[PDB]
């Protein structure tokens, strides 16, 4: 790389990384909040649908 | 600066066979359990009130317990290498900055 | 043993080869592609119990979960492909810092 | 003894019944359906261990 | 010799309930027998599930 203004590859990767902390802290709110590890079958569909049946 | 970064491949090095026993040794801590287990077991079994019966159930609890000090021996590993096994015999830790300063280190 | 401790045997004594074993209790073994070339041939007592069959060409593709004998072998198939991602992985950041290297190279 | 045997007839069906409706979210146990089955308790495939219900 | 079992017990008669006493005496031990296997089963289960957190 160079030093430039256009681009800023650096931001980008702070920005990558904060929105991927971000939504595990979403995560981790919502399972605090509900009380339940699984809140959808994005969480675990088997242990979802195991969950349910019990 | 040779020898400074090869000083800090040996702090790598020496933490990486600290890691390795530390696992072998809890892997060891939870077999000492099972044989305290085995051992109250067999304490038990050895008093003259039991019928055969009584004896028969603490010896296929004893089984149990034996077959999971196999499988502990057996499946206890380093990412996958295994250590309990016998299989991880002498193995040579280099935690010098220079060739030939290694540590030999063996699992049983 | 039974299978299952068989299995955990042959695991722990090896790294060649994967052993499992699915609802039916038979026995399935799994050579990865990149640490095994052409067929493997089974002898000795056990073998004959065993009765190995002949050899299926398994990849993430043809994978299935819905007995556990697939499951089992599917963990190694997964295995077998996370190996070969990393080496290419590997290769691909040995051809950087070279790239690296040369271009410091060029612009002294 | 006929009364005994009426509550001992009662008893041997709610010993049977017992046998036939205990589930784990619908998988039979004690009726003798299930069978050898291997739990998977390690990190590699290959190292499960058998649990019997008779 | 007749094969017998806690379903065909019938204690209308003396001699009746006097074998299913040993009918039942030997389920008893049979069940018992299960019983202690699978305690054996969730405390090789607890061990192994120790190693693994350890």
């Amino acid at each position: 790389m160079a030093v430039n203004v256009n681009t800023n590859v650096a931001a980008m990767t702070a920005q990558r990384y904060l929105t991927g902390a971000t939504n595990a802290q979403q995560t981790s709110m919502e399972r605090l909040s509900s009380g339940f590890k699984i809140n959808s079958a994005k969480d675990d569909a088997a242990g979802l649908q195991i969950s349910n049946r019990l | 600066n040779v020898q400074s970064r090869g000083l800090d491949v040996a702090v790598r090095n020496a933490n990486d066979g600290i890691s390795i026993a530390q696992t072998a040794e809890g892997a060891m801590n939870e077999t000492t359990n099972i044989l305290q287990r085995m051992r109250d077991l067999s304490l038990q079994s050895a008093n003259g009130s039991n019928s055969k019966s009584e004896r028969v159930a603490i010896q296929e609890e004893i089984t149990a317990l034996n077959d999971e000090l196999n499988r502990i021996a057996e499946t206890t590993s380093f990412g996958g290498n295994k250590l309990l096994n016998g299989t991880f015999s002498t193995k040579s830790f280099q935690i010098g900055a220079d060739n030939g300063e290694a540590v030999m280190l063996t699992l049983k | 043993d039974d299978i299952e401790e068989v299995a955990t045997y042959i695991n722990g004594q090896t790294d060649m080869v994967k052993a499992s074993v699915n609802e039916k209790g038979q026995l399935q073994i799994f050579a990865g592609n990149n640490k095994v070339t052409g067929d493997v041939a089974f002898s000795g007592g056990l073998a004959g119990a065993l009765n190995m069959q002949a050899g299926t060409a398994e990849t993430v593709d043809t994978i299935d979960v819905t007995s556990v004998g697939g499951a089992q072998q599917s963990v190694a198939v997964i295995d077998s492909a996370l190996k070969y991602v990393d080496s290419h992985r590997a290769e691909l950041g040995a051809f950087q810092n070279r790239f690296n290297h040369a271009i410091s190279n060029l612009d002294n």
